[PDB]
């Protein structure tokens, strides 16, 4: 009876406990996130938070390069991060050798989402409390966002938000949608995307970001790639400028 | 580990009994009742649709009366889903034994082998049994017309006539009231209509409702005929049996 | 090889099966019986490979044995027949094939009539008035194509074998040391113990 | 193409006296016409008063002997160190090559 | 529910104590090494008249210097024979000689703990322990007459007298104040014989009850009824002389 | 309801692990072990607790070697850091084997990484009973590293683990400040000595053993090596001058 | 490692329910509605896209899939468990029928392979019984047009028209008053968006509603010529636009 | 791949699936066996909760294992045909590499075997079935009786029954049965036979078949009239005082 | 609390305690009393052997795994048969595939490996059963402790078994005595008889109750039982 909590078998509700707390084990890490899509490029921009001073900042990080064109924030565990994030670079690379080309951004997010919904209806493997975040610029779709929960759901995004705070960061983005009318940031460098990015991240959280408090990734036509403490800081004083 | 989520779905009772069986068949109570008369010249297989509605397509349908061979044939009482594994796997044995003898499968050879297969799940592998009760309906040159029923516990046994789903206690007390060695098909698809039609549990029984099969021997060939009755040919015999 | 030849009278089968034995330059046994009883009313003769022959009939016996007293009822000579030519087709692509050859000789009981079946080791198989594997049929299906005849009796069948038997020990190279026939109608299977001079 | 087997030559003598047994065997171990050892031992003590020669082709020689001081090791292991019997060894020996009936030890045993 | 190989507080295998239980609700067996042999007895106990007694196998030959009686469940005791008598002409084929008989009740209880649903070790593939204790009495010429106690833990004892199954304390205690070195194969078959009267719920008669025993001279033989049903005259003879 | 942490990948309403969290219980509770990475390589120390007068010294090592160059030390159930290293050897020669080069430390760390994380998906297994400070020099630079139970590791300055580990971290964390151009291999050695001295204090009552074992690119030509004789006395003295 | 779990999840109570399965049609309830309508020259299945957030692409989720180009399908309960029995129902409907007959497998027979893929997540070790309710369309030469309903049991059934999830009750009982076995495919269209309109409570456009049918051959839709015989799909999802042309005259 | 152990040790040493299996025995319709001088005679009841079968095809619970050799039994029906069929096929395997059919005794432990691994094998549980085996070893004379259980024990019994109400008819049986003189007759000891079912079955003329085994495969199972006829004559000796 | 956690060695308790090993070690502590120590030429065993009645046999604690390695056992004796056994064929695998003769430490990490597995692993059980390893390699006399948690250690000399804390105590007394009685096994062997006798309680060793094992430089490991031991009680 009261083991319908413990693996994935349906509750008398039709409910799957053990889908939801792996909801919950993604925001053990306190990290928010947000991805945009510029007019040829994807930005993602996440909190780096390193408490401990022993730590190497440098070894600290939640934005993983799946492949030459992919790249992949994870919202969760590091150790359940890591392990989504091995996997999607093992099928990027099969799928590659396999069918002649590039695996796009939403076809990785669909089969990490399958092998999500699989844990899901198999009882000996645990849902992994990670939400994924692909970005990158399609050859097919251009800039692209995916994003891929326990519970082994994905769509694409104009642009989205994960973490605790992911409503403020959410709704602030909506709003700007609203009123641009587009569905993307009309910037022609990836610079002032991933400004507009980290702008809006401050606004809906309310605070201010040195040049260790953030992390960025952006994807390019044909790349992936992050930023150095030092490329971002490039970023902060252009944003500083302006307030 | 996992130990602790097992059901054990393959143990007895304090009493000896087989949980998983008596709740199979406790399910299967609640299904369709199906019913299996033999006359002399033929038999008949009529069962009743558990809940329908207005917009279902009936023609198309098929949920009770399987064909398995050109000369077998089974009324179906529980799971569909669950009747149409061991239907299919029935369906190939029967081919594996003409394959083999280059002659159609004797009807208790291959209820017996289905009936196996029903035992396996409640031996061994703790899996659940398959929640479903046949009526087979055949002929085969030994024993001429038969009539078999297999539940959940892989047990089967023959009949001149015999019912399963639900109300089976009513139906077969008004089978044992009517029932005559020396009946015909046509008294036989009679009676069928008659005790489908007082143990309903619906208002009327109306031909959208049923589904009727016959195995008869048709004079004017001298081979077997298996007949399973259209809506149209349903609603035919539903009027000149009186019950219109 | 041995022989093997069958015929199909009026209301019985006959086989009649060399007795000999060779092996390399030696006749090891001249007293052979090539033939195993399937069932009451169905014989099989067999010749080929060395070990494979009864090897193959004790395991085809087995299964009918097993099949006889599962369903308390005796195959029909056609299905025994069909049981064993998918044996032999099996046999013919599996990794060491059983170079056997078979006559199976029974009476159905319930059409009345007795039946003579020919499966060569590949699982060839046909129904015959008369048939043999090996070199057999090549010195008597002559005799047979000539004198035989449907209504034929027991008694009429048994002399045309006879002159069969006489052509082989006439023309063939090889001393089968004569044959041990055998007849299966409706009252079973018995065995001619005389035809060393019938 | 690649052929396992190969021959070392050598020679083995054996007599049984009444009361003792010697088991006698050249050092000369050869391939072809060459000479590969002038004192290459080819006569061994097993243990248990036991000794053995497989003679012939050197490597299966070598395996053989080194197997079967393993399993007369064992055989004390296993029967609370009994003293194997020489009809004990030979029995053995057997199985031990005819374990390999269908890619022998080319070699000529003597114990 | 519990793993089937788990431990409990106290160090030990659940299973193989509650395996012990069951051993204490079957059938007396005593056995008696002497100088001069080996005697096994067992207490036959049919549940109805009705039983022909003699079906009763409680007492095994295992090859012809090993025989061994067994106590409990003993439908258990049949794949561990299988097991012995393969292992005993097993060893002959590859050695050309008998196997002692401690190596053979060695073999026996290798296979005492091979249980379990997985256990991380080999494949132990066998859902619970036996059910059964067995008495292994033999000869060889290394160790000369021995009788062995093989149970379900998988440990045997050597004993110069045993008694296994539900007159076990007692008959144990009994053999405790019997047994000395000078036995004689005689009066070991005696006193086997009267131990089993006295724990025995019915009357001892060669009907209910059955001896054997094990030489180097002839190996192990089971006593037929007419032999035995004199070893009992003489028994109840010397009893009531005193 | 509860339960939750009886088996091992169940998620708790808090989206907690239990099991994993229980674990580390189990290495808390452990002996003290570091590490300190330097300028050119990395540092290795742990406190063997000596229980009685009959360990033979110098004897019971505790720190490993993988590969060459790599060095792993642990706090918790020992077996379970053995079998850890098995599988990073196992893993660095597949890697070497592979792509001749020897593993770098990012990656061997990852290796592990993905094995530890492997034993917090089923409750068929238990998570590790350990947390592991390793690393090395490579290709490029010296790398520090700390493995959790849940599989968590990041790459450290200095790294601590086990009874003393807050001690130990708050003289790591001096360290790190007054000293922001690096240590070197000859002072870790030492400083090291003198860290597992401190954190000996909340063990202080049995008697301990030091060891420490090093791997610095100019110092053991970027090979793990042990520290003995001289340079570990040298650095016991260190210790030993500071405790007072 | 290893699945240890080679027992089954789903069991009979003493009532004789199987209660996975019954949950799993009550995951279904609390999905959102979805519906089939079958005209005498046609099908239409049809649903609401319920999107989850105002920044996420809606087209980029599709609730109506594509089988084989002659049968579609739609669901009702869990997105997830859809998706992946999409996935092997395309693929089984080439490992078990096109590539051996040579030709698409008709509607009910795939509807039977679908069905029995779920009917084992009810037995099998190890696993729960998929969270869904589907509604397939489809037609073949020797049927026609035919829509059938799968549940989670593995059961399925041929309707003329019907709807699961949410409002399918109310929606049920709306359907059985407009139709008729006489319905042309456009008047179904209408029906069927007529009946999603009583279970949308927000937007109610072309963007929000997904919509397909299982009509005539397009040929347009092939993309080859040169083989008479080949005609093109019998299937389609409509575009954004056609829908909000049918909603004006709504 | 599934191997829980369902049959293990209980505190007090028993093993509960096994005792339950013995249940289901208990449940069963009886069953005797009783041997003659000459012969061995199987009767089995046949229950009455549904009567309107076909009594030409519904299974018998006599079984021929071979020519010479007929098994009956109590329990789970469906289970008695698993071993059955096992029995079957291990007679024709005798048969094939000893060329021998199989003696009574070697086909009883050969079943009961079968039965005991059941109770000790991972992800099975045991068979809710106990036989009586009887038939005559080829070329002899002697008459042979057995019975197996779900435990795996097995022995002979001069007669026997099993199943319910066994109780009550082994009673009758053991103050019945002279083994100093056993049915001289195969005619009184099928007397003898429906007379202990009679204790039971409680007027059933068609609710007692039986079948006789002779030496060399001489098996055959009586109708009703022959059955009812000992029936008649029975119910006459009790009137009769 | 306990009662929660102890069902398998797959589970942790909420101290992080493993009570599938620890009932185990229980196993080891109701077994019968043995000690090792070792010189730096010698290494000795010595064993108390128990009896079932006083019709029973004393079964051994002491066996033999190579010509320079051997063991005693305190606990279930078929875990230390497996053990041993194992032990047997990696010292086997040293010589046939190296031609080198185990070295002790490595067969003690061999069998904390092997146990270890059997604590991690479903449906697995601990051994129940400690072990006392002493050989003879390349580097000296050397004696093991080896518990079923897997913890191998190497010691001058040590106990375990009931009652063995009083053996243990006599050994860390003695030790900078017996560990220089090199030379003379003699005079190992009676010093580790006392530190035996140091734990009896119940009896005194007898012929047919004492065991003794030895090995070091020049003496293949050897076992001594009944008349052999005599000279020792």
């Amino acid at each position: 009876a009261g083991y319908d909590r413990h693996i994935t078998i349906f509750s008398p509700e039709g409910r799957l406990y053990q889908v939801e707390y792996a909801f919950k084990a993604t925001n053990q890490t306190n990290i928010n996130s947000l991805a945009v899509r510029g007019k040829d490029c994807t930005v993602v921009i996440s909190q780096k938070k390193v408490p401990d001073k022993l730590l190497d900042p440098t070894t600290v990080s939640y934005i993983f390069c799946i492949s030459r064109t992919i790249g992949m924030v994870v919202n969760g565990p590091i150790p359940d991060a890591r392990n989504a994030a091995l996997r999607a670079k093992a099928e990027a690379a099969e799928f590659r050798y396999k069918y002649g080309y590039d695996m796009p951004c939403d076809v990785l997010a669909k089969r990490m989402a399958n092998l999500s919904q699989i844990y899901t209806q198999r009882a000996y493997m645990r849902p992994l409390g990670v939400i994924l975040t692909f970005v990158s610029v399609d050859e097919e779709l251009g800039p692209s966002i995916y994003k891929t929960d326990p519970a082994g759901y994905y769509v694409g995004y104009k642009a989205t938000a994960t973490g605790p705070k992911q409503q403020e960061i959410t709704t602030n983005l909506e709003n700007h949608f609203k009123k641009s009318k587009i569905d993307h940031i009309n910037e022609e460098s990836w610079e002032k995307v991933v400004e507009f990015a980290i702008t809006h991240m401050i606004d809906a959280l309310g605070t201010e970001f040195s040049k260790n408090d953030l992390e960025v990734g952006v994807a390019t036509k044909d790349k992936f790639f992050t930023l150095s403490a030092e490329n971002i800081e490039e970023r902060l004083v252009a944003i500083a400028e302006q307030d | 580990g996992s130990r602790r989520y097992d059901s054990r779905t393959t143990i007895f009772s304090p009493e000896g009994r087989l949980y998983q069986v008596e709740y199979a068949l406790e399910s299967i109570s609640h299904a369709g009742t199906a019913i299996g008369i033999m006359a002399s010249d033929g038999i008949v297989l009529a069962a009743e649709r558990k809940v329908t509605s207005t917009l279902l397509e009936q023609d198309t349908s098929t949920e009770k009366l399987y064909k398995l061979n050109d000369k077998i044939a089974v009324a179906v009482a529980g799971l569909t889903a669950d009747a149409e594994i061991l239907i299919n796997t029935a369906r190939i044995h029967a081919q594996n034994y003409l394959k083999t003898y280059n002659e159609d499968i004797p009807v208790e050879i291959l209820v017996r082998r289905l009936s196996d297969i029903k035992q396996g799940y409640t031996q061994h592998g703790g899996l659940r049994p398959f929640g479903v009760s046949f009526i087979y309906a055949g002929y085969d040159d030994r024993y001429g017309y038969q009539l078999y029923t297999s539940n959940p516990s892989g047990n089967y046994t023959g009949w001149k006539a015999i019912s399963v789903g639900a109300n089976t206690s009513a139906a077969q007390t008004l089978l044992q009231m009517d029932y005559k060695d020396d009946m015909k098909v046509d008294d036989a698809i009679e009676l069928a209509l008659k005790t489908l039609s007082k143990t309903t549990d619906s208002s009327a029984l109306t031909y959208d409702r049923l589904e009727f099969a016959t195995i008869r021997k048709g004079a004017n060939d001298g081979e077997v005929y298996q007949k399973i009755f259209k809506p149209q040919e349903i609603k035919d015999i539903l009027v000149k049996t009186g019950i219109t | 090889m041995d022989i093997i030849l069958g015929i199909r009278v009026q209301d019985s089968v006959i086989l009649a099966s060399s007795k000999a034995v060779t092996r390399g330059i030696s006749v090891l046994k001249d007293s052979d019986d090539k033939t195993r009883q399937l069932s009451p009313h169905t014989l099989m003769s067999f010749a080929g490979e060395a070990g494979d022959t009864v090897q193959f009939a004790e395991y085809i016996q087995a299964n009918i044995q097993l099949y006889s007293i599962r369903e308390d009822y005796e195959l029909s000579p056609q299905a025994v027949s069909s049981f064993v030519r998918q044996e032999l087709a099996k046999s013919i692509r599996s990794r060491r094939p059983y170079q056997v050859n078979v006559l199976i000789g029974g009476y159905d009981k319930k059409k009345n009539k007795p039946e003579l079946y020919q499966i060569d080791y590949l699982g060839t198989k046909v129904e015959l008035p008369y048939g043999a594997h090996g070199y057999s049929g090549f010195y008597t299906f002559s005799l047979l194509d000539h004198h035989y005849r449907p209504d034929m009796t027991t008694e009429e069948g048994l002399d045309l074998l006879k002159l069969c038997v006489q052509e082989l020990e006439k023309r063939m190279p090889m001393d089968f040391k004569g044959v041990i026939v055998k007849i299966v109608d409706k009252d079973g299977i018995r065995q001619v113990d005389d035809f060393q001079a019938q | 193409q690649f052929n396992p087997y190969g021959d070392n030559g050598g020679t083995i003598l054996g007599i049984a006296g009444e009361d003792f047994a010697v088991l006698a065997g050249d050092t000369r171990n050869i391939t072809d016409y060459s000479i590969n050892s002038r004192y290459e031992p080819k006569v061994f003590d097993c243990g248990d008063n036991i000794v053995m020669s497989a003679n012939g082709f050197a490597a299966d020689g070598d395996a053989l002997v080194k197997r079967f001081k393993n399993s007369v090791k064992w055989y004390h292991f296993d029967h609370n160190d009994k003293k194997l019997s020489i009809n004990s060894a030979a029995r053995n020996i057997q199985h031990l090559l005819y374990g390999k009936r269908f890619f022998p030890y080319y070699v000529h045993t003597i114990i | 529910d519990r793993g089937v190989s788990t431990f409990s507080p106290e160090g030990r295998l659940f299973q193989v104590e509650y395996s012990l239980e069951a051993i204490k609700l079957g059938s007396t067996a005593i056995g008696i090494a002497t100088k001069e042999g080996v005697v096994l007895g067992v207490e036959k106990r049919a549940t109805s008249p009705l039983l022909e007694s003699d079906s009763i196998e409680k007492i095994v030959e295992i090859d012809r210097h090993i025989g061994c009686a067994m106590s409990g469940l003993t439908a258990d005791a049949r794949s561990m024979i299988e097991h012995a008598r393969t292992a005993a002409v097993t060893h002959n084929l590859y050695y050309d000689e008998d196997i002692n008989v401690e190596s053979l009740t060695q073999s026996v209880c290798d296979l005492a703990l091979r249980f379990g649903e997985g256990a991380s070790g080999e494949e132990r593939l066998m859902s619970r322990p036996f059910g059964v204790a067995l008495l292994i009495a033999g000869h060889d010429a290394d160790d000369g007459y021995q009788l062995f106690h093989a149970e379900p833990s998988g440990t045997f004892y050597r004993y110069n007298a045993k008694a296994i199954g539900s007159g076990s304390e007692g008959a144990q205690a009994e053999l405790l104040n019997e047994w000395h070195s000078s036995l004689t194969l005689k009066e070991a078959e005696l006193l086997v014989l009267k131990i089993l009267k006295q724990v025995m719920e019915e009357k001892l008669d060669e009907n209910n009850a059955q001896l054997s025993c094990i030489t180097k001279q002839d190996g192990f033989k089971i006593y037929d009824n007419e032999k035995t049903a004199e070893l009992i005259k003489e028994l109840k003879e010397k009893e009531a002389a005193e | 309801g509860t339960g939750y942490d009886l088996s091992n990948s169940v998620f708790s309403p808090d989206g907690r692990n239990f099991q994993v969290e229980y674990a580390v219980k189990a290495v808390e509770n452990g002996t003290t072990s570091i590490g300190i990475k330097c300028n050119d390589g990395v540092v290795f120390a742990v406190e063997k607790l000596i229980t009685s007068k009959l360990l033979v010294p110098q004897k019971n090592v505790k720190i490993q070697v993988v590969d060459r160059h790599i060095g792993c030390v642990y706090s918790g159930l020992i077996p379970d850091g053995r079998h850890l290293v098995n599988r990073g050897r196992e893993e660095a020669a597949s890697f070497k084997k592979l792509y001749k080069t020897p593993i770098p430390i990012p990656a061997f760390a990852d290796r592990l990484g993905q094995y530890v994380q492997a034993h917090t998906l089923y409750n068929s297994v238990r998570p590790f009973g350990v947390s592991t400070i390793f690393g090395g020099v490579d290709k490029n630079g010296a790398h520090l590293y700390m493995l959790e139970p849940s599989g968590s590791y990041w790459g450290y300055k200095g790294a601590a683990t086990g009874k003393g580990r807050q001690s130990a971290k708050a003289e790591l964390e001096k360290l790190v400040d007054h000293h922001p151009e690096g240590l070197s291999a000859r002072e870790a050695v030492k400083q090291a000595a003198k860290i597992i001295y401190l954190a000996h204090e909340d063990n202080k009552e049995k008697d301990f053993e030091l060891e420490i074992s090093w791997c610095s690119l100019s110092e053991t030509n970027g090979l793990h090596k042990f520290v003995k004789g001289d340079l570990l006395q040298e650095a016991i003295d260190f210790a030993q001058k500071e405790i007072n | 490692m290893t699945d240890r779990y080679s027992f089954s999840l789903t069991t009979f109570s003493p009532s004789g329910k199987l209660g996975q399965i019954d949950y799993a049609l009550t995951a279904v309830k609390q999905g959102v509605t979805s519906l089939g309508i079958k005209a005498t020259n046609g099908v239409v299945i049809a649903t609401e896209k319920k999107s989850s957030s105002p920044l996420a692409m809606s087209e980029t989720l599709s609730k109506v899939s594509l089988l084989t180009p002659d049968i579609g399908a739609v669901y009702s309960g869990m997105g997830p468990d859809y998706r992946v029995l999409v996935d092997k129902s395309r693929k089984v409907a080439h490992t078990s029928y096109k590539r051996i007959y040579g030709e698409y497998p008709p509607t009910k027979l795939l509807v039977s392979e679908v069905a029995k893929i779920m009917q084992e997540a009810t037995q099998s070790g190890g696993v729960r019984p998929f969270g869904v309710s589907l509604l397939i369309a489809g037609h073949d030469e020797f049927n026609g047009f035919s829509l059938y309903q799968v549940d989670p049991s593995g059961s399925y059934f041929p309707w003329k028209a019907t709807a699961i999830g949410k409002g399918s009750v109310a929606a049920k009982t709306f359907l059985e008053k407009r139709w008729n076995d006489e319905l042309e495919l456009e008047d179904a269209i209408h029906i069927a968006l007529l009946t999603l309109k009583e279970s949308v409570e927000g937007e109610f456009n072309g963007d929000t509603i997904e919509l397909a049918i299982i009509g005539d051959e397009n040929p347009d839709l092939l993309g080859y010529t040169g083989i008479p015989t080949d005609k093109g799909p019998r299937f389609r999802k409509l575009t954004s636009q056609e829908i909000n042309d049918r909603l004006e005259a709504l | 791949g599934y191997d829980r152990a369902l049959s293990i040790f209980s505190p007090d040493g028993h093993i509960f699936q096994v005792e339950y299996a013995l249940e289901a025995v208990k449940r069963g319709t009886c069953a005797v066996g009783v041997k003659g001088k000459n012969c061995v005679v199987l009767g089995c009841e046949r229950r009455s909760t549904l009567k309107l079968q076909d009594t030409r095809i519904t299974p018998s619970k006599v079984s021929k294992i071979d020519s010479h050799v007929v098994l009956s039994f109590s329990g789970l029906n469906a289970d008695s045909r698993i071993l059955i069929e096992k029995a079957r096929v291990e007679a024709q395997s005798h048969r094939l590499t000893l060329e021998d059919p199989v003696t009574v005794e070697y086909l009883t432990r050969y079943v009961a075997g079968v039965q005991q691994r059941y109770t000790q094998s991972g992800g099975v549980r045991p068979f809710g079935v106990s036989t009586l085996i009887a038939g005559f070893d080829p070329r002899d004379d002697e008459p042979k009786l057995y019975q197996t259980e779900p435990s795996g024990i097995y022995s002979s019994w001069s007669a026997q029954t099993i199943g319910r109400n066994s109780k009550t008819v082994r009673e009758f049986l053991e103050k019945n049965y002279d083994r100093k003189e056993p049915p001289a007759t195969v005619e009184e000891c099928v007397k003898l036979t429906v007379r202990s079912l009679l204790e039971v079955v409680q007027t059933g003329a068609k609710n007692i078949e039986i079948t006789v085994v002779k030496p060399d495969s001489d098996i055959v199972a009586l109708s009703s009239e022959e059955i009812n006829q000992y029936v008649t004559q029975i119910e006459q000796e009790k009137q009769e005082q | 609390f306990r009662n929660n956690y102890d069902g398998d060695t797959v589970t942790f308790s909420p101290t992080g305690r493993l009570f599938q090993v620890e009932y185990a070690l229980e196993a080891i502590k109701q077994g019968s009393v043995t000690v090792g120590l070792r010189s730096n030429t010698h290494a000795v065993l010595v064993a108390l052997k128990r009896n079932a009645d006083e019709l029973s046999s004393y079964q051994k604690k002491i066996i033999k795994c190579d010509e320079h390695m051997g063991l005693s056992l305190a606990g279930l004796a078929p875990d230390a048969r497996v053990l041993s056994n194992y032990l047997r064929q990696q010292c086997n695998y040293s010589s046939l595939v190296f031609n080198r003769k185990l070295a002790v430490e490595r067969a003690g990490h061999l069998l904390c490996d092997k146990a270890q597995k059997n604590t991690q692993s479903y449906g697995g059980r601990p051994y129940g059963v400690g072990l006392l390893i002493i050989g003879y390699d390349k580097s000296g006399a050397h004696l093991l402790e080896f518990q079923p948690s897997g913890n191998v250690t190497e010691l001058y000399g040590t106990a375990i078994g009931a009652r063995s804390q009083g053996a243990k105590t006599y050994l860390e007394r003695t030790l900078d005595t017996f560990i220089k009685i090199d030379g003379n096994p003699d005079e190992l062997i009676k010093a580790g008889v006392e530190a035996i006798s140091q734990s009896l309680r119940d009896e005194s060793l007898t012929v047919d109750n004492l065991s003794i094992a030895i090995v070091g430089k020049d003496t293949p490991f050897t076992i001594y039982d009944g008349e052999a031991v005599a000279k020792y009680i």
